[PDB]
């Protein structure tokens, strides 16, 4: 956070020795939220 | 929801998907006149 | 005692509570920096600590009550700003009363709301960029004079000849400007007016191909 | 004595109509005239170009310096401002456009309103107090405004309210001078009252035409202190041409060298002993391209040809030069030229301090 | 304009509050029941420079500066919490996860930015992390024009729990791009600013606020206002504010006649001067207070 | 206007110029006609 | 919200005449009123409220741009 | 554009022809092509030049539109209504000072000769000289009862780039004139060739105006009382007949 921004919209962290790109994050995935019969839910 | 219902309207696969396209590296802004500008030229 | 606070510091209620203790000096006129502050400016407008609100059971009970107590009964009609100062105060006490269910309210709220229908009658005459009429010099009032078109039943004669054949107007008289010109006049058709007609002459009137008579002499003829 | 016959008359509140003078003295307790008054200069010119009196007139618009009152960042204090409708930009604007006659960038001043009462108070510009800086013997705008208005129980404080500078050019709450009259006294007019010439302008000589050489230019100022009107319009008048002169003179940098490379001035040699000089010049105006064009035309009558595009999206000025001679007699003359613009503005000095007394 | 008299206790979506409003010099009867939303905007109808074709209008720039349909304009930001899951607070970089990449975490106070500060793209507005160590559902500000924080709050919603609201407020004044309109319909586009000292102006010394193509007019037949122009610009001297309610009688005819009765020209046209040059037209222009209305069509959004 | 109404101001002549101003019964026959405009408009990018 | 410090237009100091010249009118408006109620006097058809020589007596010059704005300015005081 | 206040899309209002766009609020899409396959066939290809005579019409889709239509009208205009339509060498040159092309050479005239707007025009087409006779939009029989029209400006004639006579406007200089200046110049010279003359005469009719004026009043609507009775006796008539 030394640069808020440079004006520009990133969406990918680089490396801090060199400046190669080292991955990228948009958004989580969140799709792993639904893990795992009304009746035994129920039930308990 | 079914997989041949995502076919064929506007919103469907082919029209929205295949035929049209969402784009990188575009802009899209007020036009303005400029008589200052040839007009092979935009500002 | 935080979910309290942030219920009541956005009640409306509490807001113009607040107002009304700032106003006479009972509060700070700045809005609190500490918790100190807020836990004060809370005892002086609600009445009670959030502590003993829990406690309790009432609400609008010790809710401040401003502390001059002018005489509204002035309100029955330096004495302008006096009366915004009584409409305010009794606002806020009518609004503490209607909050606190009070007895012999509904009388009171029509008596009021015909007093601030009156200071408004006077706030809107404050309201005024005035207003302007254009009036008619024959008369003393708003203009009625108009460009409009008017029927009137012309003379048959207009539009047909002594021999009931229409008229086609398509003859351009041109007539000269200097008395020196000559000749005197031209008479021409559309095509011909371009070739035939320059800065020297003015158009006169036209004529008909028919019954050969002029426009401006059309009223001669027997009706 | 190319400045003559130059006539100055105060704005003044006229206390003789009834309605004026009771509600002034119930609102203001005011019985006299208010410190500062707009004040307008009518000014006779002869023997001089149209384009000097224009860029004269625009300098003393919008491109000579100027002070307003401004708030320093964090100036407006949130922690006591309760009021909900004093927004800083609508504060900060009312505060920006009050015409100023500052002495010095020290004055800071400081509005601290609290409303006690029960109706919605009125923050008047008499309600400025002057917190850093000397303590001024005489107000510097007028304590008639209207800042702004508190509702019952709320607060304004505002902190660090300075004297800031700059050109009218840049910001509008830098303009000077208003204008209120320009008309050319060498060409007759035709009565525009008849139908027949309501359509024209009214000079019975075309633009593309007439060269007028005797003017009448009329401008306002908005805050003149009362007794010493005379001793203000002067000075501005006379700020005025230093302005243009300093401006002319960094174009004087530029033909002197001519020999190195430099990025402002591109000459050419063209075909049939034609040479070519291109002036780019950064943040410059229609007054100086102006001037320059009209005097280089005054100088070489036979040029080739001369302009000097403005570009609004591009923020400069470039002057073409087109002429049938060497580089040096066309540099020469380039300077000639200017020198002529010099000497012209220090008679408009002379003038202007010999007949305002 | 005032699009509510009650603008600072809401906390509104693309809301829009013109400080300056006029009633207009040939107002109407539904003025007696509506506030007025616009300013008699001085408008010369002439040819200059070939910006203001194909509907297209050139401002005054100082008009912009001095407040002419300048305002503030509003934004919101509500961020709801998952019950004991998530929380307001800001994250640390050593535990919390994925963070969002050039971000600007350390303008957050308790996890909301402070009232008063300035944030602008890639600063996070609203600090959220859910519990598993960390994942970081933070909120952040994607938008080009820098905003000020106008008011945070933490109400109770329906569920009884608190959520985050957030008022972001926009600086705006009148920008090339944005979409102006008079009373006839004849809306337009700002096209270029020009100082004071490069506007035209009259031997009077008037200038123009707006200066619109002539070529507006003969297609599309917008008479009622030119005819505006020619009585507001006699009630501007007469001092007075007239009526111009559709079908009331009126006679164009004698209205002109009224503008040589206070001093100007029967067509109203006045002799100008280019401001550039200084060269006087060949020609009188028609100038005179036309009411014109800003739409609320932002360049700055769109 | 009347039932059966001969004159030809009661089909949609209007009689007035817009400089001079019309009528109510003017402004109504030009606003549908007016109308028709805005609606072939909307039209004009569908239906194409 | 209230009459500008400045004419919109050209910037002819007009708020250091504004305060003065709305309280005044409204006297002069009084004289004109007339057995009327205030809200209808934009619909009297009778009057003839003109405000030239009052602006004159202010010093204001007879520019249309700053009377404009001097006359047809809202106040958010006198509608809140 | 430098200037950082600017976020709108400017471009010539004769480009407009192109895109039937106009300044009412429209929006228009830009994206910069940055592979080098792509850069050189929009280059080659879809440049604007391409498409200034119409694929679908055969004619030409660009020239002057409501500013340079009625400012080349004025500025070949024969007579004045103050004199002869004649300027100073000073103001000849200060209308070639925005063309962006060559200036022409003004050395054979003193400052105090006059040109006229045939003269100015001229050393502007005669870089691509063509051959064009046609009667200006200006002539209309329909007109002609009722005006005094001017003999040298009912008939616009240029041969070698040389403007003889007559006034320019809708039908030679027009934007979808088909034969008129434009479309002459395009299969002379090129499609490129003619986009920069539009430009060029564009700017001698905007810088004509700067100094002219051109206006629309409510007077220029109003008919004389005279003629408002001669105007309903006419609708008597119809009525009359109706
Ligand atoms: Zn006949
Ligand atoms: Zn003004």
């Amino acid at each position: 956070k030394e640069k808020e921004n440079n004006q520009g919209l990133i969406y990918s962290y680089f490396c801090k020795i060199c400046g190669e790109e080292l991955a990228h994050f948009i958004q989580e995935d969140r799709t792993a939220d639904v893990g795992i019969n009304s009746k035994l839910r129920v039930f308990i | 929801p079914s997989i041949m219902r995502r076919l064929p309207r506007k919103e469907g696969r082919i029209r929205k998907s295949l035929l049209g396209s969402q784009v990188w590296s575009i802009s899209r802004s007020t036009i303005c006149g400029n008589s200052d500008l040839h007009l092979d030229e935009v500002g | 005692t935080k979910v309290l606070l942030t219920e009541i510091l956005l009640d409306p209620m509490y807001d113009y509570a607040a107002t009304v203790a700032r106003i006479d000096g009972s509060i700070p006129m700045h809005k609190p920096r500490t918790p100190k502050e807020a836990e004060y400016e809370f005892k002086t407008v609600i009445g009670r600590t959030p502590a003993e609100l829990l406690s309790q059971k009432e609400f609008y009970d010790k809710i401040y009550t401003s502390k001059y107590r002018p005489d509204f009964t002035q309100l029955t009609r330096r004495d302008e700003e006096k009366t915004s100062t009584l409409i305010y105060l009794r606002a806020y006490e009518l609004f503490l009363k209607y909050l606190q269910n009070a007895p012999n309210f509904n009388s009171e709220l029509a008596e009021f709301k015909t007093y601030e229908n009156a200071y408004g009658e006077q706030k809107a005459l404050l309201a005024q960029q005035g207003f302007y009429n254009i009036f008619d010099p024959n008369t003393g009032r708003a203009d009625q004079r108009t460009r409009l078109f008017e029927y009137k039943r012309l003379p048959i004669s207009t539009l047909y000849d002594e021999r009931g054949l229409p008229h086609k107007w398509t003859i351009y008289v041109y007539k000269a400007v200097d008395s020196s010109q000559k000749p005197a006049e031209i008479e021409v058709t559309r095509k011909d007016v371009i070739k035939k007609i320059d800065n020297h002459y003015a158009l006169a009137d036209l004529r008909c191909s028919v019954c050969h008579v002029l426009q401006h002499e059309v009223g001669q003829l027997n009706i | 004595k190319i400045f003559q016959n130059v006539e100055i008359k105060p704005f003044l509140i006229d206390f003789s109509n009834l309605f004026i003078k009771n509600a002034a003295k119930k609102l203001f307790q005011l019985e006299e005239q208010l410190p500062l008054v707009p004040v307008n200069v009518v000014m006779d010119f002869k023997g001089i170009s149209r384009a000097a009196v224009h860029g004269l007139s625009r300098v003393l618009q919008d491109e000579i310096p100027n002070y307003m009152l401004d708030i320093k960042p964090g100036g407006y204090k949130i922690e006591d401002s309760t009021d909900l409708f004093m927004t800083e930009q609508f504060i900060r604007n009312r505060i920006n456009f009050i015409p100023i006659y500052a002495k010095n960038e020290t004055l800071v001043f400081a509005l601290r309103s609290l409303n006690n009462s029960c109706e919605v108070k009125t923050i008047y510009s008499r309600d400025l107090i002057q917190v850093a800086g000397p303590k001024l013997k005489y107000p510097i705008f007028n304590p008639t405004f209207e800042i702004g208005f508190l509702q019952p129980g709320k607060s304004l404080i505002i902190e660090d309210i300075y004297i800031k500078k700059g050109i009218g050019r840049k910001h509008a709450a830098f303009n000077l001078a208003v204008k209120t009259h320009f008309s050319h006294l060498d060409i007759e007019q035709y009565p525009t009252d008849k139908k027949e010439y309501m359509a024209l302008s009214g000079y019975k000589q075309s633009s593309m035409t007439s060269d007028p050489r005797h003017h009448r230019l009329g401008l306002c100022f908005p805050a003149v202190p009362l007794p010493h009107i005379n001793q203000a319009v002067r000075t501005y008048l006379k700020n005025a041409c230093r302005i243009i002169i300093g401006r002319i003179q960094s174009i004087q940098k530029i033909y002197e060298n001519f020999e190195e490379p430099q990025p402002e001035l591109v000459l050419f040699s063209m075909d049939e002993e034609k040479t070519k000089a291109i002036i780019t010049i950064k943040d410059e105006t229609h007054t100086i391209g102006n001037l320059l064009k009209t005097y280089i035309y005054e100088m070489i009558p036979d040029i080739s040809f001369v302009g000097y595009q403005c570009v609004p999206h591009k923020q400069e000025m470039v002057l073409t030069i087109i002429h049938k001679a060497s580089q040096e007699d066309l540099i020469t003359l380039l300077e000639k030229s200017i020198q002529n613009i010099i000497q012209t503005f220090q008679i408009l000095e002379k003038n202007v301090d010999e007949l305002i007394a | 304009g005032w699009y509510c008299f009650s603008w600072p206790y809401r906390v509104d979506m693309n809301r829009f509050f013109q400080f300056y409003n006029e009633m207009p010099l040939v107002k109407t009867i539904a003025h007696n029941y509506v506030i007025p939303n616009g300013l008699n905007t001085i408008v010369a109808y002439m040819i200059y420079g070939g910006y203001n074709q194909e509907d297209s209008v050139i401002v005054s720039q100082s008009f912009i500066d001095r407040g002419g349909f300048a305002g503030t304009f509003y934004r919101e930001e509500k961020v709801e919490l998952e019950s004991d899951i998530e929380s307001f607070g800001k994250p640390d970089p050593l535990i919390t996860k994925n963070l969002k990449p050039g971000a600007n975490y350390e303008k957050l106070v308790d996890g909301f930015v402070p009232v008063g500060t300035v944030v602008k793209k890639g600063d996070i507005i609203i600090g959220k992390v859910a519990k598993i160590k960390y994942i970081d559902r933070s909120v952040m500000y994607g938008f080009d024009e820098p905003a000020v924080v106008d008011a945070v709050m933490r109400p109770h919603g329906p569920n009884d729990e608190i959520f985050g609201l957030m008022r972001l407020r926009y600086e705006r004044n009148l920008n090339i791009g944005d979409k102006m309109s008079s009373r006839s319909g004849n809306k337009g586009i700002a096209a270029l600013a020009l100082p004071t000292s490069d506007m035209p102006f009259t031997e009077d010394g008037l200038q123009p606020d707006l200066i619109v193509n002539p070529h507006s007019h003969p297609s599309r037949m917008t008479n009622g206002q030119m005819i505006e122009t020619t009585v507001g610009l006699a009630n501007a001297l007469q001092g007075v504010v007239t009526d111009g309610t559709a079908f009331l009688p009126i006679n164009v005819q004698l209205l002109s006649e009224r503008l040589a009765q206070e001093g100007l020209r029967f067509n109203g046209c006045q002799k100008m001067f280019n401001g550039q040059t200084g060269e006087y037209f060949d020609a009188a222009i028609f100038i005179g207070p036309t009411y014109h209305q800003r739409l609320q069509k932002f360049v700055l959004d769109d | 206007y009347p039932r059966f109404a001969l004159e030809a101001q009661a089909y949609g002549f209007i009689c007035n110029s817009y400089i001079a101003g019309l009528t109510s019964p003017e402004f109504i026959f030009g606003e549908m006609n007016g109308r028709f405009d805005l609606i072939n408009k909307a039209l004009s990018t569908s239906s194409t | 919200m209230l009459i500008p410090v400045v004419c919109f237009t050209c910037g002819f100091p007009i708020g250091t005449y504004a305060a003065i010249f709305d309280k005044a009118r409204t006297e002069y408006i009084k004289t004109k009123m007339g057995g009327t109620l205030p809200q209808n006097i934009p619909l009297d058809a009778s009057l003839q409220i003109e405000l030239k020589d009052l602006i004159t007596a202010l010093g204001i010059p007879m520019r249309v741009c700053c009377r404009t704005h001097l006359i047809t300015t809202l106040d958010y005081r006198k509608y809140y | 554009l430098e200037n950082p206040k600017i976020s709108t899309f400017q471009m010539n209002v004769s480009a407009c022809a192109w895109y039937n766009a106009d300044f009412d609020g429209d929006q228009m899409n830009l994206w910069v092509p940055w592979s080098v396959m792509s850069r050189v066939e929009a280059e080659l290809l879809c440049s604007v030049r391409n498409w200034f005579i119409s694929t679908k019409s055969s004619g030409p889709v660009n020239g002057q539109v409501q500013d340079s239509t009625v400012g080349s009208f004025l500025l070949t205009r024969t007579n004045t209504p103050m004199g002869k339509n004649v300027m100073n060498k000073l103001h000849a040159m200060g209308l070639f000072q925005t063309t962006q092309t060559d200036p022409p050479c003004f050395a054979n005239y003193s400052p105090t000769d006059l040109l006229d707007g045939k003269s100015v025009v001229s050393m502007l087409l005669r870089q691509t000289p063509i051959n064009y006779q046609r009667a200006p939009t200006w002539y209309s029989e329909v007109y002609a009862p009722y005006m005094h029209y001017n003999k040298q400006d009912i008939s616009t004639q240029i041969r070698n780039g040389e403007l003889i006579e007559g006034v320019l406007d809708k039908k030679a200089v027009g934007a979808g004139s088909s034969g008129g200046i434009y479309h002459l110049i395009s299969r002379r010279y090129g499609p490129q060739q003619a986009l920069k003359m539009i430009f060029a005469t564009q700017q001698l009719a905007l810088n004509y105006v700067r100094n002219a004026g051109f206006t629309v009043s409510t007077a220029d609507m109003l008919l004389t009382p005279e003629a408002h009775q001669e105007v309903q006796e006419i609708i008597n008539e119809l009525l009359l007949e109706s």
